[PDB]
């Protein structure tokens, strides 16, 4: 979806459509994201 | 002789209550035809028109 301002989530509507469908079967009760990105 | 040569086995040993069914068997089709009443089945969905 795009949209016109990077501030916070924006006034509109808008449907998903499907994308992955998979037969895992698997046990889930926890999920984590990913992220690719010293200190000083 | 007989009884004495090599063998080759293969077993096709399958489990169950593991994972949803996900292996079948090959699905035939036939021909489409249009303007006659005929009973459909589009992926399981089975219907008379
Ligand atoms: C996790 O899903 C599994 C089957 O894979 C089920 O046996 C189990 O009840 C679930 N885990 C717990 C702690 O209930």
């Amino acid at each position: 979806t795009p949209i016109n301002l990077v501030r916070d989530l924006p006034q509109g509507f808008s449907a998903l459509e499907p994308l992955v469908d998979l037969p895992i079967g698997i046990n889930i009760t926890r999920f984590q994201t990913l992220l690719a990105l010293s200190s000083s | 002789g007989v009884g004495y040569q090599p063998y080759r086995v293969v077993v096709l040993s399958f489990e169950l209550l593991h994972a949803p069914a996900t292996v079948c068997g090959p699905k035939k089709s036939t021909n489409l035809v249009k303007n006659k009443c005929v009973n459909f089945n589009f992926n399981g969905l089975t219907g008379t028109g």
